[PDB]
């Protein structure tokens, strides 16, 4: 199997084949781990960021992918920007403070 | 192809901040700013960067001071452009 | 034990059922009651002079006979 | 100049209760109604769950009533339904809100174990819910009558109260009555009152809780938060698509289940508030209020009263608690995992030809994966006018576009990932090779470091996409950059079986070959003679060679001699570059040798030569051993002749035995172990036997009679060369196999006589079958074991990374040999490789300082100690490193895939936790539990006990139980008497005096005492040594270091005894407190500095306690986590690994350690 780009999750966006083209690989917690004994930060970043949970994130990407410029202007993670309002859906009040 | 980076690891010790200036100086080639430094074989940016790496012509220090020079190179042209903005007063 | 369901039924256990006669009772004590409150609004000239006031925009079709009275005795 | 107003870039997180009026700052509309859509037209029905004026449009940038359709038309209101015309993506967003009738008390902070509410009001549990139902009264506020303020009263009581005091009294019940409580609640005065109380009484039972409780209320002042908050006014209601309505095929629709919940609240919600204005009695209103209570309830967290089942379906329906909660906590980063695009997979397979810094990639995998690419490379040079023109032209596949792929691919590496990733080597970069067909080609000399067979194990591909990802794969996780453990320096890349097989039938020796004795001017004409087949692979001869010595300063000296070697060695030299001498290459090369090669050549000649070296041994090994024609016949495994009458000997002994239990001369027990034993005996006979015969039975001539060698037999050189085999599996091969075990765990007394070479009747392969059984399950089951191990470990560690350069102690722990019983279990030269002297080290004589102070020593280092006769070298270590929040390089080690000191930067905590985690398999008190006992620091179950304090000892008082102690300082005071129970039998002598830490009784000690009695460095040394003498009784080996940071983590914190900033018994870390009385110890006061007692806390205790929440929250119990903070205010500021994973930035440690110095420093400054 293999996947560039294919359909997304309604409820959390993420890599999901819809097409019978396969959502892309899962990638664990132990894989994060080995990441991190590595030195690799960027690899991580775009692992759990562009590459599957920020729906801004993976078409300013894209766009940038076949303009020739390698960047990523990442954002926030879908997932935890959900896990805020689950919060916020309860009696908790969480903000994000400073600058 | 570059099959062991040893040789830049040892220009600057950390081998982290390698990555970094690396990265600085791939993208002053891939955003079309600038030119190799030094014989490109096809080799792509990311190796292009560590060749100039291995060459010492290229670190942290060489790119700070560069762009430091740049600002006032680009400051020069404009000198006129900007102080005709005594519009402000 | 929580349950909502058991602070209920036992909540409502203490009321003791009424007795056949109790209920006119009760019933009798609301016939005094209302009727008090009746004879109370009775007793406003404000209360009068409004519904005649009220009466004369219902023949000056400015409202309607279904929104003033629900009918009176008979 | 201004801070900001709007979006720049968040530091930290706070966490507080919600008032009202803060849930309505978010509220956009009020859901009156429990309708969601039409019914219809399937348009959400206006105030409702589902509302496009209260949350936002169905469809991007339209109006619901369809007025203004125009993208142009943005901030319009429409006149006729509200509704601001806006992406739909802001019905993810918007949130709402419920104004409830009656209060009502947040599940949350009622029913979590230690209940907020009850211990804030300093008010149990059972009185508070015997209040919220209306059950009984509580009195408020009681002013001077009768009666308490907290006092629970009854029906008729509260009505005789109220008839003896109309006023000044007051007394409410449910809800609203505990929001008057709270807000009636002034808790700066009732701190005063306690405090004074916590001075008088002297009692455990009084003051922890007194402690405990006042610790919360100065906490919840400081907080900001008022105690109203925890009942609720309002309600937030969650945004529509977050638990959407979506349609599916044959029209049916599914949702999910916090509508059926949300719905509910509002229907009770307001079928009170008609309840209000009807006037109803007590006993219903009452009802309803409860019955509202209870399903606000279960919309927040269900099941901590009735599990209210969703509709049609008897599975509970899911709540917002059970959102978040999971396996384990919060599956936002737990496992698994979450989905990632730009990846692939399938099965692998070998490719030989390879180099080691690259793999074959199928070609329709990589025309998938790097899509994007390749249409921006096409339009680039044009040969595609647009984009998509560019799409239909890959598609196509239309022939051009194979050469562009080649392009894109050359310098880009791709990752590579296998299904069970333990150490940092289950992902490695590789260069893409263009291959035809679907299968993944795998650099042999890898499959090692991937413990991947090729029996059909999968592995799957990612793309880095971000140059900063090209550049961090090639440098950092490139295969070449890690060609080393980084659990130990030995070289991973080692060749496995079919390579090793080659070289050792190359470099070996027959009596008698073709070319025998003549000479050769060097290996060029060695090849030639062998390959053209004059001159036998193994034949000694004398041939011309020239190696190299780099021995002098950095440079290479040549000599040329006459060396007595083979052909094979011949041949073989020609690989070995430059200064390695000859003498490496003219033994038999077996896999122990052939590994110390290609380390020697790294810590040598460096990196790239090594490289270079290890494809060579590769290819070479590959041919040669294709040539050799190595195989395996039925003729090849040659049993004993002597086997058959070994049995009948061995079965003389048993019947000698039964005879002499048939007669009672020997018990029945004394007879099983006996028969037991004779067999075993028989075994290791047959095994002896046959491993004399089967090694050295090759008997050949040389111009003579006959001589001896090692066999050339094919299956033993596979087991002598340490490819495969081993002679245990070679015993069970010839000889006969074992005495198999019974399920309960004896032996039984009849062995299996025969062996694979012959057949196995049916009794013995039942017997067998166990023994498979078993050890299958076991290594199931421990694989289990050893990863819930490494989650532990990495949890307890992680955040610990290289931060400082030298933190400057002398401070070190004693490096000697193991020295157990014997000569060198393990020895000095193994233990001090890599690490840092702590001081200078003397020969015999002194004023001669051979290693310099703190130096990094290697390899010449160690030979020059090992020259002089040194026994002892104090070593630095990270337990001891000066540096608060991380450790010290200088500390550390040099140890990492490159023989360079630790760099700057580098995680250690991750790499230390993975490298004891991975050999867990292996392992097997005795085994892997006794492992995770040492790291939990468990009391063992019949301890010792260790002398509390030196000087003379004696008994005292008489047997109550326990015959008490009595120890007898010299000088210092006696008063230390422990209460030993005298029925466990002592050691220590009632005449003699013992040093504190002595020997009291014989037994297990828990390394709490050790750590107290003996010191720091002493329980440290401990927990190493044990733990790894487990390891390598299994043959694992790892260096001391990833353990040594374990055990940092485990004592992390300590209990103060003194006094004068902080709290007396306060548990606190040690990194905080030292930095705190260091600080102390100058300006402020001049010195009120507090003394503390370093503490040893298990590795799954020490990991509770982490500053960061989000982290906590994560594989904790979340609802715990999540109250315990949110009532303190307790602000998350990141800086650590897991709370950055999940919001998702760079890990301050790597690469990122630039980001986060850089953003920290911009941090509490100007
Ligand atoms: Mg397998
Ligand atoms: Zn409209
Ligand atoms: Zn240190």
């Amino acid at each position: 199997h293999a996947r560039s780009t294919g359909s997304y999750s309604l409820v959390t966006q993420q890599p999901l084949g819809g097409k019978a083209q396969f959502g892309g690989q899962r990638f664990g917690e132990m894989e994060v781990w080995a990441l991190e004994a590595y030195g690799a930060a960027y690899t991580l970043q775009e692992m759990l960021t562009v590459k599957s949970d920020d729906v801004n994130g993976r078409t300013k990407m894209y766009k940038n992918i076949v303009d020739g410029n390698h960047q990523m202007e990442p954002g926030m993670p879908e997932s935890f920007n959900v896990l805020l309002k689950e919060i916020r859906s309860l009696g908790i009040n969480i903000e994000l403070e400073d600058e | 192809a570059r099959v062991t980076v040893q040789d830049a690891v040892e220009k600057i010790g950390n081998r982290f901040d390698l990555v970094l200036v690396a990265a600085r100086r791939a993208r002053q080639m891939q955003v079309g700013g600038k030119d190799p430094l030094v014989p490109e074989e096809n080799d792509k940016t990311t190796v292009i960067a560590l060749r100039e790496i291995e060459e010492g012509l290229i670190n942290n220090q060489i790119l700070d001071v560069r762009e430091r020079q740049e600002q006032q190179e680009q400051e020069a042209a404009e000198l006129q452009a900007v102080t005709a903005i005594a519009e402000g007063r | 034990t929580t349950d909502p369901v058991r602070m209920y039924m036992r909540e409502m256990g203490t009321v003791e059922l009424l007795t056949r006669e109790g209920e006119i009772d009760i019933a009798k004590r609301i016939e005094d009651g209302i009727n008090q409150v009746q004879c109370s609004v009775a007793e406003y000239p404000e209360a009068i002079t409004y519904l005649l006031e009220q009466y004369d925009r219902v023949e000056a079709e400015e409202a309607r006979l279904s929104d003033l009275i629900t009918g009176f005795v008979d | 100049l201004k801070a900001q107003t709007k979006t720049e870039e968040f530091d930290a997180i706070k966490i507080a209760l919600a008032s009202p009026d803060m849930i309505r700052s978010w509220s956009f509309g009020e859901v009156k109604k429990p309708e969601t859509i039409n019914y219809r037209t399937f348009k959400p029905e206006r105030d409702g769950l589902f509302c496009a004026r209260i949350f936002g449009p169905v469809k991007d940038y339209e109006c619901l009533c369809g007025k203004y359709k125009r993208l142009k038309h943005r901030g319009v209101i429409c006149e006729k339904c509200g509704v601001e015309v806006t992406q739909t993506k802001v019905r993810r967003e918007r949130m709402g809100h419920i104004e409830l009738a009656s209060p009502t008390a947040h599940i949350w902070f009622l029913k979590s174990l230690p209940s907020r509410i009850g211990l804030l009001l300093d008010m149990p549990l059972r009185d508070i819910e015997r209040v919220l139902y209306f059950e009984s009264y509580v009195v408020i506020e009681g002013g001077m009558t009768n009666l308490e303020r907290q006092q629970i009263l009854t029906e008729e009581q509260y009505l005789d109260a109220l008839e003896e005091f109309g006023d000044e009294f007051d007394a409410k019940m449910g809800a609203e009555a505990i929001q008057a409580l709270l807000k009636s609640m002034d808790l700066e005065q009732e701190c005063e009152q306690l405090r004074e109380e916590l001075n008088e009484t002297n009692s455990e039972t009084k003051r922890k809780k007194l402690t405990k409780r006042i610790k919360l209320l100065e906490a919840f002042v400081q907080s900001g938060n008022k105690p109203e908050w925890m009942i609720l006014t309002v309600l937030p209601v969650l945004p529509p698509d977050l638990r959407p309505l979506v349609p599916l095929d044959g029209g049916r629709f599914a949702t999910s289940d916090l509508n059926d919940l949300y719905r509910r609240v509002i229907n009770r919600n307001n079928r009170l508030k008609r309840l209000l204005d009807l006037a109803a009695p007590d006993i219903i209103v009452r009802n309803e209020k409860r019955m509202l209570q209870e399903a606000v309830d279960a919309l927040l967290d269900n099941g901590r009263r009735g599990r209210a089942i969703t509709g049609s379906n008897k599975r509970p329906l899911k709540s917002l608690a059970d959102m978040i909660k999971g396996k384990q906590g919060r599956f936002r980063q737990n496992l698994l995992g979450k989905r990632v695009d730009y990846s692939g997979r399938s099965v692998i397979t070998v490719g030989p030809y390879l180099r080691l810094h690259q793999c074959g990639l199928p070609k329709k995998m990589a025309l998938e994966l790097f899509k994007p690419f390749i249409y921006g490379k096409l339009e680039l040079r044009g040969l595609a006018t647009t984009i998509k023109a560019a799409k239909k032209m890959v598609e196509r596949e239309e022939a051009v576009v194979w050469d562009i792929l080649d392009e894109v691919i050359r310098e880009h590496p791709v990752l590579l990932n296998r299904a069970p990733t333990l150490h940092r080597l289950g992902i490695q970069a590789f260069e893409p090779v263009l291959i035809e067909g679907k299968a993944i080609q795998l650099h042999p000399l890898v499959c090692a470091a991937y413990n991947a067979d090729f029996d059909g194990d999968q592995m799957a591909v990612h793309v880095p996409l971000t140059l900063e990802a090209q550049l961090e794969a090639r440098a950092l996780m490139m295969s070449t950059n890690n060609i080393l453990s980084p659990a130990n320096g030995e070289p991973i890349i080692v060749p496995s079986q079919d390579v090793v097989l080659g070289l050792y039938y190359m470099t070996r020796d027959c009596v008698n070959a073709k070319g025998e004795g003549m000479v050769l001017t060097g290996p060029k004409e060695a090849e030639r003679l062998y390959r053209s087949g004059l001159a036998s692979l193994h034949a000694r001869v004398k041939v011309r060679i020239t190696e190299y010595e780099k021995d002098a300063n950095g440079e290479l000296v040549a000599k040329t001699s006459l060396k007595d070697t083979t052909v094979g060695r011949a041949i073989l030299w020609m690989i070995v570059p430059k200064g390695l001498p000859y003498s490496i290459v003219n033994q038999a090369l077996g896999k122990k040798a052939i590994s110390k090669m290609l380390n020697t050549c790294y810590r040598i000649l460096g990196l790239k030569p090594t490289v270079i070296f290890a494809d060579q041994i590769m290819y070479t090994g590959f041919a040669y051993a294709a040539r050799s024609g190595a195989s395996v016949g039925i003729d090849d495994m040659v049993i004993p002749e002597k086997k058959h009458e070994i049995i009948s000997e061995a079965e003389a002994e048993v019947a000698e035995i039964q005879e002499q239990f048939q007669s009672g001369l020997v018990t029945a027990g004394e007879r099983y172990n006996k028969v037991i034993d004779i067999w075993a005996a028989a075994n290791d006979r047959v095994s002896k036997a046959m491993m004399d015969n089967l090694q050295t039975e090759t008997v050949i001539n040389r111009d003579g009679q006959e001589e001896k060698q090692v066999s050339f037999n094919s299956i033993y050189m596979m087991a002598d060369s340490g490819a495969r085999g081993s002679a245990a599996q070679i015993r069970q091969l010839a000889g006969m196999r074992g005495l198999m075990a019974k399920p309960d765990g004896s032996i039984i007394e009849t062995p299996i006589t025969a062996n694979f070479r012959e057949g196995l009747n049916v009794l013995q392969y039942f017997i067998s079958t166990h023994g498979a059984r078993k050890g299958l399950a076991d290594t199931a089951l421990k694989t289990a074991n050893s990863g819930y191990l490494t989650r532990r470990l990495v949890d307890v560690a992680q955040d610990l990374v290289v931060t400082e350069d030298d933190c400057g102690t002398h401070e070190g722990i004693m490096m000697t040999p193991v020295i157990e019983g014997g000569d060198v279990k393990e020895p000095l030269r193994d233990r001090v490789l890599g690490r840092v002297t702590a001081e200078d080290v003397l020969k015999p004589g002194t004023a001669d300082i051979l290693v310099p102070r703190n130096t990094l020593l290697h390899e010449q280092w160690c030979d020059l100690l090992e020259e002089n006769s040194v026994d002892a070298v104090k070593v630095r270590s990270v337990v001891s490193c000066d540096t608060d929040f991380g450790v010290c390089a200088h500390c550390y080690g040099r140890d990492l895939a490159r023989g360079h000191i630790i760099n700057k930067g580098e995680a250690i905590g991750v790499i230390a936790a993975q490298s004891i985690g991975e050999p867990g398999t292996q392992l097997t008190t005795g085994g892997l539990p006794r492992v995770a006992d040492l790291f939990e620091a468990r009391r063992p179950k019949e301890p010792a006990i260790l002398a509390e304090i030196s000087g003379i000892v004696s008994f005292g008082k008489e047997t109550k139980g326990k015959r008490r102690l009595v120890i007898t300082p010299v000088d210092g005071s006696d008063p230390y008497e422990e209460m030993i129970p005298k029925w466990r039998q002592l050691n220590v002598f009632e005449g003699e005096r013992v040093e504190r830490g002595d020997v009291i009784s014989d037994g297990p000690e828990a390394p709490h005492d050790i750590l107290r009695l003996r010191g720091v460095h002493a329980v440290t040394r401990y927990i190493v040594n044990e733990v790894q003498d487990v390891y390598r009784l299994q043959g694992v080996k790892i260096n001391d270091k990833h353990i040594e940071v374990i055990v940092r983590q485990m004592l992390r914190k300590a209990t103060i005894v003194n006094a004068g900033s902080s709290d007396f018994l306060e548990g606190e870390q040690v990194e905080y407190s030292r930095v705190k009385i260091a600080n102390r110890e100058l300006e402020a006061n001049g010195k009120v500095g507090a003394t503390y007692s370093r503490d040893l806390l298990g590795i799954t205790k020490a990991s509770l306690a982490t500053e960061s929440f989000i982290s906590a929250a994560s594989f904790q119990e979340t609802t715990r986590v999540l109250t315990e903070a949110a009532v303190a205010g307790k602000r998350d500021e990141l800086r650590g690994l897991k709370e950055n994973v999940i919001v998702g930035r760079l890990i301050p440690a790597g690469t990122g350690y630039a980001y986060h110095q850089d953003r920290m420093r911009r941090r509490a400054a100007g």
